[PDB]
């Protein structure tokens, strides 16, 4: 069974830091590109960052560029997101998601409403 | 209210799936082997058929 | 010398076999594979048949005439041979011009290429290329219009050279030039220059955009095409049309070498027009 | 109370996994170790059905094992005579985006469907001698990816709206709606007894449904990407799936879990179609790498290759008597292998 | 040999002739195109004339011609938000019309992500994209208003400079020109990062009252087909 159990999150002061983790199981973590998706209250899902299979090609959303840092650990099958210098606009449920197919640079359905290969989510709140 | 309904539906479905009588993988594999070997001689792909009987010659 | 004659015969028979093998390969590959049934491929197939018939019906006898000056075939066979040779050479050059026109349409009118260059037009072009040379060659040779008005000179020229010595008078030489070489050659030159210009513009734009947001394949392809055509045909036709002028001063050795250079165009047409492109090589590899 | 329900579901999943592990007495690879290998399956293209002028998306053999229907994006639904290569019928399609086609077991009907979200039934046997749309089955809110005939009046269809349906052809309404998949259902295969059927969706899960009751009997999860094909074992107690992770997996209904995995590091291209031979010993899978592989259902060792297609192989079917295998591809041809 | 066999062969020959005629009729000066975009984008209003509906609920088809050349433009409307599967049915269209709402900075990153998946998709690698950056009038209104800052959504806009090759409108503001060309470059960097030479991106700045979109699609399709022919003939 393909599942993506996340961790981290919780209360944090503005300007604080959090380190979200993603326990990936049921698939070859080294084969799939991985993404970070968050859903702010009252808004739809928004792609935050992604990292390629090797870890060379990394991209970020403009609103979080420079602060957040995604890191993958293919040995332990875990995905991280160093969420330092947080802002009150960053309070959202952070879902881990992976691209549907391996060996591909294209990831169509990741911010979908009912995507299958996504995690349950981590509640991150800033106060 | 949609989330709790979906969760309870999933729980009921999982309960129904769990409440089944499974057999041993050894028995399943033995039965699969038995069927394959019993119907082996009736498979033209497995054993090539003479060109006279072949309808695609 | 016997050694020189044997070497010349070996080289000429190698040319003949190469021409026949290449043309037959092109013909069978186009006529057997269903994916290679496009009208352009049909035009190339017709050109390959022209060159194959040339290599089967003219080159074997022109080979023995080149080495041995005696034509051991008679006058009627000479008339048939000359007529067939002119027919097939002009048909091959016409097919080259028609292929150039087809590619010009494919490049300059790409949104209407499948409509304009349909099988009906391609068959019309094939019929023209097979028919107009035939009428021209036969009605100029069998009706003896090539030496009409220069009869006695023609007689001295044929007596000295050998049984067959394709002779053109000042008037029939210019007409043969303008009918077999210049018009199709000029058409090919203009359309490949236009294609080169368009391809150069496209490559420059693509390179510019790429480098801003961050090799001479037209020259290789069109240079090969026009170089093969010109090197094979132009010297022979130039010396053949100057020959009626300047008091027939060209030695026969130059004429023989240039006529075999012209024959080499039939050898090199299947290569350039089929084996150069990747789809034909893929079809051959699949076979 | 969402957390409590999630914990209940998690412990139910743990119990199911523990039951499967307890039932996992041995492995198919271990038990089939002593089995003699099949050898080298050399299948040669016997006939090539030309006449399609565009990419080909589906085909289905007839019950008589002679006539087959094919679909393409040219808008044509050709019924072929595989014996003589003759085209028995050529049915134009309203929409050129069809992704599936079916041939009724009685032979009187042919169905098709695609991006129009509509399954169209065509009456092959008419008094006037022509073929025309008998009825159009509407109600799916997504593209229809597979349809299979139970009889002249009942048809099961799968759609991209995550739901399979059972239709009353004469009435034209959904007798039963099957729900539970969380992704686009790509393929559906019927049981030999037609009392059960399995579906493969884009959630890496294959579900066993009950035709009469309309409930998901079992769920199988062993894939890591979208399942593109599915096919019951001839015995009816097992099935095989082909997914985008370049892997075929054979599941057992009674054992409730995967038995064997058909994959290798050489293959990286996804799988588009699967099918079993008459005995079930050979599993044939069509890939995106322009050809197909003839696996061994028991030894899980590749025993042949069906090469000779110039584009992606989109469909693959085996005759009911096992005589021939017809594979369609995007190069606009069907090839019958034997 | 038999009478039934002869009749079947005659029927097959008639069928094959009918299909050959139908294919020749259908493939003559007819180019299929896929219109993609979001709900906010004016994808339905890109091509004004000839909005000839042929909706079957699932796909809204529009047919139009420019200079004796027919274009069919499909809009897949009635499908779920997941599109990684049915997008493979459009892998032989001549071009893909991608429509982006330029003035909507919130979903611009989503549009960029969608554009990159299509571009790098295995089955859409050989298809060019005719990018229509719609709502330029609204983008200009936003830039003049200044209430919303594009730097917040794209930090690299501060270091951005207007390209030299720009062709601004005579009555256009330098800030508007910089913003629109910034969006255009954001799309073109993605295009050129992995374009393999078999497809290109053709960007155009459009409004809601633009009537030249059909001509733009004609010209870009002509360029696409010309480049394809040049590549086929080894001239490019
Ligand atoms: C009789 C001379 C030939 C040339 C030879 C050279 O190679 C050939 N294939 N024909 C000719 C052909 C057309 C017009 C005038 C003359």
């Amino acid at each position: 069974q393909v599942q993506l159990q996340e961790s981290g999150g919780g209360l944090v002061q503005p300007g604080g830091s959090l380190r979200l983790s993603c326990a990936a199981s049921g698939f070859t973590f080294s084969n799939y590109k991985m993404n970070w998706v968050r859903q702010a209250p009252g808004k739809g899902l928004e792609w935050v960052s992604d990292i390629s299979q090797s870890g060379a090609s990394i991209s970020y959303t403009g609103s979080v560029k420079g602060r957040f840092t995604i890191s993958r650990d293919n040995a332990k099958n875990t995905l991280y997101l160093q969420m330092n210098s947080l802002k009150p606009e960053d309070t959202a449920v952070y879902y881990c998601a992976r691209c549907p197919a391996p060996f591909t640079r294209d990831c169509f359905d990741v911010t979908s409403t009912t995507y299958a290969y996504r995690g349950q989510g981590t509640q991150v709140t800033v106060s | 209210t949609a989330s709790i309904a979906q969760a309870r539906k999933l729980v009921e479905q999982l309960k129904m799936e769990a409440n089944i009588d499974r057999i041993k993988v050894s028995k399943a594999a033995a039965d699969l082997m038995a069927y394959c070997e019993a119907h082996a001689k009736e498979d033209p792909l497995l054993t090539p058929v003479p060109a006279s009987e072949n309808p695609f010659r | 010398s016997n050694d020189v004659r044997a070497s010349l015969y070996s080289l000429m028979v190698l040319i003949i076999l190469t021409t026949l093998v290449g043309n037959l390969i092109v013909i069978v590959s186009i006529s057997h594979f269903k994916q290679l049934h496009t009208p352009t491929n049909w035009l190339i197939h017709s050109m390959a048949t022209v060159d194959f018939l040339l290599g089967c019906l003219v080159m074997p006898y022109s080979m023995v005439r080149s080495a041995e000056h005696c034509w051991y075939f008679g006058e009627v066979f000479c008339k048939i041979h000359t007529s067939t040779d002119i027919m097939l050479s002009s048909a091959s050059i016409f097919h080259l011009s028609f292929i150039s026109i087809d590619r010009y349409y494919a490049v300059c009118d790409p949104l209407r290429y499948k409509a304009k260059m349909n099988i009906l037009v391609i068959c019309v072009m094939i019929f023209i290329s097979w028919s107009v040379p035939a009428v021209f060659a036969f009605g100029m040779i069998f009706l003896e219009l090539n030496f009409k008005g220069a009869e006695e000179i023609y007689y001295k020229h044929v007596h000295c050279r050998g049984g067959c010595s394709v002779f053109f008078s000042k008037i029939s030489g210019v007409l043969t030039f303008m009918t077999s070489f210049y018009i199709p050659g000029s058409i090919m030159l203009c359309v490949y220059y236009r294609i080169y210009l368009i391809a150069k513009e496209q490559a420059r734009l693509i390179s510019d955009a790429n480098q801003k947001l961050q090799e001479r394949k037209a020259v290789k392809t069109l240079g090969i095409v026009m170089g093969v055509f010109l090197i094979c045909w132009c010297p022979f036709f130039i010396c053949t049309v100057m020959d009626p002028f300047l008091h027939y001063i060209i030695p026969p050795t130059l004429n023989d070498v240039l006529i075999w250079f012209g024959y080499l165009n039939s050898t090199f047409n299947p290569m350039v027009y089929a084996f150069f492109y990747p789809w034909f090589r893929k079809a051959l590899k699949m076979m | 109370e969402l957390d409590q329900l999630r914990q209940e579901a998690e412990q139910l999943k743990n119990q199911i996994r523990d039951a499967r592990k307890a039932c996992a007495d041995a492995t198919l690879s271990q038990i089939t170790n002593n089995i003699d290998p099949v050898g080298r399956i050399q299948m040669r293209t016997r006939r090539t059905l030309r006449g399609h002028l565009a990419k080909i998306y589906a085909m289905h053999w007839g019950t008589d094992s002679r006539l087959l229907v094919s679909a393409s994006q040219d808008g044509k639904l050709i019924i072929w005579d595989s014996y003589t290569t003759n085209k028995v019928h050529a049915i134009p399609l309203r929409s050129s985006w069809v992704m599936t086609c079916a041939y009724a077991p009685s032979g009187n009907y042919v169905a098709c469907g695609g991006l129009d979200n509509i399954c169209s039934i065509y009456n092959l046997k008419t008094r006037e001698g022509n073929v025309r749309v008998s009825r159009e089955l509407a109600g799916h809110t997504g593209y229809l990816s597979c349809c299979r005939f139970l009889d002249d009046n009942q048809i099961v269809t799968s759609s991209g709206d995550t739901t399979c349906a059972l239709w009353d052809i004469e009435t034209g309404q959904q007798t039963t709606t099957f729900t539970g998949h969380t992704g686009d259902v790509m393929s559906l295969s019927l049981a030999p007894d037609t009392r059960l059927f399995v579906s493969g969706a884009c959630d890496a899960s294959a579900k066993l449904w009950d035709v009469r009751e309309g409930m998901c009997r079992q769920t199988f999860t062993g894939h890591e990407s979208d399942i593109n094909a599915i096919c019951f074992f001839p015995n009816g107690n097992a099935f095989a799936t082909g997914s985008d992770d370049a892997t075929c997996r054979l599941f057992d209904l009674r054992a409730d879990q995967e038995l064997m995995t058909y994959s290798h590091d050489n293959i990286i291209c996804g799988i588009t179609s699967v099918s079993f031979s008459k005995s079930g010993r050979l599993l044939l899978a069509g890939y995106d790498d322009f050809n197909c592989n003839v696996w061994d259902a028991l030894k899980a060792d590749r025993a042949g290759v069906l090469a000779g297609h110039d584009n992606r192989v989109s469909c693959l079917g085996v005759t009911d008597d096992g005589m021939a295998v017809a594979t369609g591809s995007w190069d606009s041809f069907l090839k019958i292998w034997n | 040999v038999s009478a039934e066999d002869k009749a079947a062969a005659e029927r097959s020959k008639m069928i094959d002739k009918n299909l050959r005629e139908d294919g020749e009729k259908a493939a003559a000066a007819t180019h299929r195109l896929l219109l993609l975009g979001a709900d906010n984008s004016g994808k339905s209003t890109i091509v004004k004339q000839m909005r000839i509906y042929h909706v079957n609920s699932g796909i809204f088809e529009t047919k139009f011609q420019v200079d004796k050349v027919n274009f069919h433009m499909f809009d897949v409307g009635a499908q779920r938000d997941e599109r990684r599967k049915w997008i493979q049915c459009f892998n032989d269209v001549t071009a893909i019309i991608f429509v982006v709402d330029s003035s909507d900075y919130n979903r611009l990153q989503e549009a960029l992500n969608d554009f990159k998946s299509i571009w790098n998709n295995r089955w859409l690698r050989t298809i060019s994209v005719i990018l229509f950056l719609n709502k330029q009038d609204l983008l200009a209104e936003k830039v003049l208003a200044g209430k919303s800052k594009i730097e917040d959504y794209f930090p690299e806009f501060a270091r951005y400079t207007t390209p030299e090759d720009a062709t601004p409108e005579p009555g256009e503001d330098p800030r508007v020109t910089r913003a629109k060309y910034f969006i255009r470059d954001e799309f073109l960097r993605i295009s050129t990062a992995s374009g393999d030479g078999r497809h290109y991106c053709y960007p155009h700045f459009t409004c809601s009252v633009d009537t030249e979109n059909a001509r733009r699609i004609f010209n870009d399709c002509r360029d696409i087909i010309q480049r394809m022919h040049l590549r086929q003939y080894e001239l490019l």
